[PDB]
DNA sequence: ATATATATATATATATATATATATATATAT
DNA sequence: ATATATATATATATATATATATATATATAT
């Protein structure tokens, strides 16, 4: 969202190791007087002025101070990376010695980066875990999980580039070796490499080609060409759509049935299906019966359950009508 | 915020459908009728319009759903009829903006029942316009035709503010609806692709689909470069460790 | 130090997802997902985009406002990191 | 005996054909490719096999050799069973090109990963710009559309050169490759301090490099 | 190089974890059949939680594994998770595969699905044991929890003013009672998620929309003839 | 081996008579669920009739064995499919056992209403029972 | 009809066709903890009441299995049930399943 | 190891030319009476061999030996044009019975390019040379020097052999039957073949 | 500027080898 | 005279390697 920000706004136009240990001391005194103060308690003005003025703009600083000492580690990192490369130009063999000692320098720098701040990480990320089991002792210490989750990122986050720095570093130095190892081996003097630029430069005076194998490739037959299905479809376009509506004749039938039944509930009283069946159907003409049935079981079966279906009496088909219709139901006893 | 929604689909000389538009529902639509009737034909001409790929595309009955049959036929080349096809969704974006989506179907020509499918995308196009009528034109006494996607560009180029895109691979037709609020996930990889269409199908043939419970990992975790860039640093290790040892 | 509308705008952006990244490092593959975003943003296509975001990238650290370290594995085989000045720059506004 | 293998192939040569690496590193030779230390599995097994399988190619008139840097590559006689094939002038200039960054230092913060633009740019600092131009086109005179046409095709050049393992693009960037010892071929005219006019005659007679 | 290896995963895990168990207070006591509700279940494995620890403390004692030519990185893995743990008893697969599958952190989880069947507390949701309308609704709310997952995902690339569409389907929604289906409905509605389901019959007569089609032989042809459905005349 | 069997050197296939179309050659993949349902149905009755056919010649003269089939989740079918598989089962002698949902309600035959319950802190099914209607 | 546990698998009718997932056959959990029966009743064109059935038991143990013990019984009077000959009706509410 | 049979095969001093000639694509008939007899006692070997490269050694119907790359063919594979395919064609037509009153086995680039341009659709002739083109002299003269070219193209392949000298005048292999179709019962050639191309 | 050829990666189905669990007949301790 | 342990056969299903088809990027040539 931040281009039309952007857009709208219209702008246009210290390596020493000594430093990082004071300020990593500082940063632990401060964050465990925090944390402390986080501790004790206090009301919302003393969490405040405790948690949030001295912790937040504190803590805030000096970490953005210790990855600006990274940034001037990395910028003296590709200024040797320069030097390096200036050197081999000027002395060829004899920069070596030069070379070499530049990348011990270097990587010692960058472990004992990585040794000063790795001797103060753990103890910080410790209080930092203690501030955030201190925060809760308000509702409107929000805020301060936020730091408590912010300032652990950063923390890691510069930890992370003192290794993945060194993890840069220890590769570029193999390279350097290796071309020490590979580039000036066979160029001891180095006069390959100018009768290679003058070879360049004046190639054209001698224009010569290297041959290579050129192997023929297997020709192929081509697949048949793919031909769609056109046929120029026509046919007649739907008219505005119709409708039909859904029949609640049998919602009425089963509030009737279930305002029927439900006396038998209230008072408790022994449901027999077969009688009941047989009793209600009458009520109906034959070819409906079915719909009937069906439906005053389902309201029925709701109600408790027979106690006689655990005795292993099959109970018996129970005639509810003539035709020729059956029930087979135990009594239902247990409402 | 107010989510999107498909307002409609439409189905242009399928097996049975002719120009059929379903106005889908806010909340649910239901497709009743017999055996045979066409729902999931109804189904499977959303699916080809939301997920174009012809590797993933296999319409197995909801019988033997994921059971290798042997049939070799995805079962897509049967459900359209001889000529040009269409299948589009209608959206109501979150923006309030009306985007066709589609595609274009045609039945390759031969014995092998193999399809070709071209997807297409319509913005700015008035709501007074029905995808019905966009696509067919009315020759003779109410006897609509249908006519190919040359035409149809021809057509609406001809109209004012209408931008009609055709798309040479089905990866810019998802980065372009998930652009404008189509697709919950940009399936820039392939891998991605046939995760969307096994959620698609799994919801079509309902309930636990066996490839998604066994692959819950990776349909709910996300895939994490930090860890992988590790266990390379250490196999790079490793192997300088062995070369010495060697 | 010359920094047009687009190249304020992609050096903010970078910024703001430096702040947002995890451990603070930056892959090229990131840079120029960043820089499309931003000229997309600008409505502006005077060469293709990666050409685009190469020399602005390429201008950014010849400028001193971005470090590149060549990391093979790294998506784009290259990790950007803020200068000082760049981050200076950025964070005079924001 | 009879149903023996000694009888028509030698013992270690029959066990190189059969390996399964043989098939696509011949292929790949065939093709024209040179094999570096990177390929670290086809460079052991041409090591392992260099003279059975330098036989085996002997019979189609075509000399497996092994250049003192230790790339492997494929030279066809003149009565070659192999057709051959030579590289453009483009092509030579940019293979000195690649060998030049591969041996200079300035470079070396980039780790031997190059992108097409500072190979364009080597190129125009150590070569004739508008001159080297004159080959892309025969009516150029510094116009910047004849320059973008060399732009392209030195990139065509360089996927050429991919293509014959002078060079490898990055396991997932086509913009960004990493040089190969095999350029070293391309001095091959000035790595012995003699004459030019004699290395030249020399080289033509042993086959490495015809004229244009 | 280990023990960083080691450490990363065990910080990707802690926060999948907590994002996972956090986004299941999602769900709100779906009622399909005797299933009462449905949960994911994450848990760091211990089988794996060992090789974390081994590789976190104790690299050096098994370098007779790891620094064998005959054994590549990924196979090394393998059989280094072989070597301690071995009660796991793991099948037919070669040490290649196993080993691959051991470099992807997400392996680490153990991330089932708990289904709240009837009043026997939440029980490992296998196809084997619930009913077919009990497992269209548990598949039906993990592909949602999916969708879910998806949209969140993806909350940083997309604009801040568009939310995406959600649809989802249910071919032969008859194999649903009304309560399943009743149930389907609400979760969806609360889900501003979209259905479209079918059925021989008007199985949802007083929700959504609904259609009724009929195929019609025609002079030698077929045409579908579509009609809406209307709750109440 | 295989060609010692008879049987390996005939072609089956099962053919549907589709519509306006002729017969067809029957695809799961190219055939609606209720369709497909059908055609099973149709295969292993024949499969049935075959078997008995097959030991008739090793059995009583006076047995003729008994047959069933099951359908579950019948809803899948509609009514006109219903029917049609209750007249070809009618036909044929064999007995059917399906379960629908309650969504369909065949008037002919018997019926079981099961309900779930929990009685004495233990799952019961309430079952009851119709038949004779029609 | 067919009491083996090599091919029994009562899997979900969603997935028919599909492999295992998981290596439970589904039958265990549809018993209860004791003897269960399942008796089929049929009547031959002979007209003779035979009586097949299978005996199940939960294999009490690690995993879940079954243990199946198949019988058949003839001549059984037409007016004795099959859920009389397998419960004893003790005086308590619920019968007994005798093994 | 390797199979012994296999061996005699690689070791026999035919092998190189032919092997080259087969990744390259040539079709080995029966006129090669030397190539084609090697090919007869060592095909159950070779086709091994040449599956190693993922490539299937295919004896036609018709006799003639020849090489088809799979998708995962380790050898660099190509395309013919459809102007080749064309000719192809062509000449599998004019491998005809008729024929022999005809040409006696010998025809000239004449008949192979009026009987292309008599047959072919005009829309084909156009999008071979070019779209734009119509009627004119110098679409026809680059139409025939493409098809001397695609001529000289199958001639690598062994389907047509020039007679020697620089004029174009060659006869016709059997192994062109790969261009043509399939023979039913009663089916007339000359009938199948023109379908075919139309 | 765009049609076309080419290389690479993924999904999908086939076919074969193999380990697991169950059923059946026989052997041998109880 | 019995029931458990063995050997045999079988179906199940698990995993791998292969081959095919489709999508994609993209590098050439008119
Ligand atoms: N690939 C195909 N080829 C040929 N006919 C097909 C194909 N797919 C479907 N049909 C036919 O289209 C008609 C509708 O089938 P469809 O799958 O849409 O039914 P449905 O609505 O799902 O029905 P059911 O409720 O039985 O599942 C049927 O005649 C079916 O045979
Ligand atoms: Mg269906
Ligand atoms: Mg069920």
């Amino acid at each position: 969202e931040l281009v039309s920000w952007a857009r709208k706004n219209d702008f246009s136009i210290e390596f020493s190791t000594l430093r990082l240990s004071m300020q990593l001391s500082i940063v632990a005194n401060e964050l465990h007087r925090a944390a402390e103060a986080a501790e004790e308690g206090g009301d919302e003005f003393h969490w405040h002025r405790n948690v949030f003025a001295p912790l937040k703009y504190s803590v805030a600083e000096i970490f953005d101070s210790i990855d600006m000492s990274q940034r001037l580690m990395d910028e003296q990192q590709n200024f040797v990376k320069e030097d390096i490369a200036a050197l081999l130009n000027q002395d060829w063999q004899a920069a070596i010695a030069n070379c070499e000692q530049l990348l011990s320098e270097t990587s010692g720098t960058l472990r004992e980066l990585q040794d000063t701040l790795e001797a103060a990480g753990d103890k910080l990320q410790a209080n930092l875990l203690r501030i955030q089991d201190a925060n809760m002792g308000s509702g409107g210490s929000e805020l301060v999980d936020k730091l408590v989750f912010d300032l652990q990122s950063k923390l890691d986050r510069i930890i992370s580039w003192g290794q993945q720095a060194i993890d840069l570093w220890i590769g570029y130095d193999r390279h350097v070796h290796k071309f020490i190892r590979t580039a000036i081996d066979m160029d001891k003097n180095r006069i390959f490499s100018q009768r290679l630029r003058q070879s360049v430069q004046h190639y054209f005076d001698n224009p010569w080609t290297l041959t290579v194998a050129n192997a023929e490739r297997l020709l192929d037959m081509r697949d048949e060409e793919l031909a769609l299905r056109n046929e120029e479809v026509t046919g007649e376009l739907p008219l505005e759509l119709e409708y039909e509506e859904f029949s609640e004749i049998n919602d009425q039938l089963a509030a009737m049935i279930e305002k029927a039944l439900l006396v038998y509930q209230q008072e408790q009283r022994p449901l027999d299906l077969g009688a009941v069946l047989r009793d209600y159907l009458a009520q109906h003409p034959l070819p409906r019966h079915f719909d009937v049935a069906r439906i005053l079981v389902d309201q029925a079966v709701r109600l408790g359950v027979a106690e006689a279906d655990f005795s292993g009496l099959p109970a018996e088909w129970l005639a509810i009508n003539d035709y020729g219709a059956k029930v087979q139901a135990h009594v239902i006893d247990t409402y | 915020i107010e989510r999107g929604k498909f307002r409609s689909l439409t189905l242009v000389n399928w097996n049975g459908f002719f120009a059929r538009t379903f106005d889908l529902d806010e909340l649910v639509t239901t497709l009743s009728g017999g055996n045979g009737a066409g729902k999931s034909t109804t189904m499977a001409a959303f699916v080809t319009a939301l997920i174009p790929d012809l590797t993933l595309l296999h319409f197995r009955n909801t019988t033997e759903a994921g059971a290798t049959s042997g049939s070799r036929d995805k079962g897509l080349h049967g459900k359209l009829r001889a000529g040009v096809c269409y299948s589009t969704l209608d959206v109501i974006n979150s923006r309030h903006q009306r985007v066709v989506v589609g595609v274009r179907l045609q039945q390759v020509a031969g014995r092998d029942r193999k399809v070709d499918i071209k997807p297409f995308m319509i913005q700015g196009l008035p709501t007074a316009i029905q995808p019905t009528q966009l696509l067919t034109e009315n020759v003779g006494e109410r006897q609509a035709r249908v006519l190919p996607l040359n035409e149809l560009k021809d057509r609406l180029d001809e109209m004012e503010g209408v931008q009609f895109k055709q798309f040479n691979s089905i990866t810019d037709y998802h980065a372009q609806m998930f652009d404008l609020g189509v697709i919950p996930k940009r399936l820039r990889s392939a891998s991605d692709r046939s995760k969307f269409y096994r959620l698609i199908e799994a919801s079509l043939y309902g309930g636990i689909s066996s490839a998604i419970t066994r692959s819950l990992r990776d349909y709910l975790l996300p895939e994490n470069s930090g860890v992988r860039k590790a266990f390379q640093d250490m196999e790079a290790a490793l192997r300088e460790n062995r070369i010495t040892l060697e | 130090i010359s920094l047009p509308v687009e190249r304020l705008a992609f050096l903010m952006a970078i910024a703001v997802l430096n702040s947002e990244r995890l451990d603070g490092e930056m892959s090229e593959g990131e840079l120029i997902d960043a820089f499309r975003e931003v000229c997309k943003g600008f409505e502006q296509t005077a060469e293709s985009v990666a050409v685009r975001a190469n020399n602005a990238i390429n201008d950014m650290v010849r400028q001193k406002l971005l470090n590149r370290f060549t990391s093979e594995l790294a998506d784009g085989n290259a990790i950007y990191r803020l200068t000082p000045l760049g981050i200076s720059i950025s964070d005079y506004y924001i | 005996s009879s149903t023996h293998i000694e009888q028509f192939m030698p013992v270690k040569l029959a066990q190189a054909l059969a390996n399964s690496l043989f098939p696509e590193l011949d292929s790949q030779l065939r093709a024209g490719r040179h094999i570096g230390i990177d390929d670290l599995d086809n460079h052991a097994f041409l090591m392992d096999f260099q003279e059975q399988l330098e036989e085996f190619y002997a019979r189609y008139n075509v000399e497996l050799i092994r250049a003192p840097e230790g790339f492997f590559y494929l030279r066809p006689r003149s009565t070659t069973l192999i057709p051959r094939s030579v590289l453009s002038e483009l092509d030579m200039m940019v293979g000195k090109i690649l060998c030049y960054l591969y041996l200079s230092p300035e470079r070396l913060a980039n780790q031997g990963i190059f992108t097409s633009q500072e190979l364009y740019e080597e190129l125009i600092s150590l070569a004739d710009e508008g001159k080297l131009m004159k080959f892309v086109n025969q009516r150029s005179s510094g116009s910047d559309l004849d320059k973008q046409k060399l732009q392209e095709k030195v990139r065509t050049t360089l996927n050429r050169l991919r293509r014959l393992g002078m060079v490898y693009f990055l396991p997932n960037n086509n913009n960004k490759f990493t040089i190969t010892e095999a350029v070293f071929r391309f001095g091959a005219d000035v790595r012995s301090g003699d004459d030019p006019r004699e290395i030249q005659l020399r080289m033509i007679r042993d086959g490495e490099a015809m004229p244009v | 190089s280990s023990k960083s290896v080691a450490n990363i995963i065990r910080k990707t895990i802690q926060r999948e974890q907590n994002r996972i168990r956090m986004l299941n207070q999602g769900l709100q006591a779906v009622s399909f059949g005797q299933v009462r509700g449905v949960r994911l279940n994450v848990n760091v494995r211990e089988s794996h939680a060992i090789l974390l620890d081994v590789l976190s403390e104790q690299q050096e004692q098994h370098q007779d594994l790891f620094n064998s030519q005959r054994l590549t990185f990924s196979e090394a893995m393998a059989k280094l998770y072989q070597r301690l743990n071995p009660q796991v008893d793991m099948g037919q697969r070669l040490p290649q595969t196993i080993g691959e599958e051991l470099l992807d952190y997400r392996n680490y989880l153990e991330l089932d699905v708990e289904v709240n069947r009837g009043s026997d507390g939440w029980l490992k949701a296998e196809s084997g044991a619930l009913s077919t309308g009990e497992a269209i609704g548990t598949g039906m709310s993990i592909l949602v929890m999916v969708v879910q997952s998806w949209e969140e995902e993806s909350r940083r690339l997309r604009g801040k003013d568009i939310s995406p569409c959600r649809l989802l389907f249910l071919d032969q929604a008859a194999r649903l009672d009304a309560k399943s289906i009743a149930t389907l409905f609400e979760l969806c509605e609360r889900l501003q998620m979209q259905l479209i389901i079918a059925a021989p019959e008007n199985i949802s007569p007083e929700k959504g929309t609904t259609y009724k089609l009929v195929r019609k032989v025609f002079k030698n042809h077929e045409h579908v003839h579509v009609v809406g459905l209307r709750g109440f005349g």
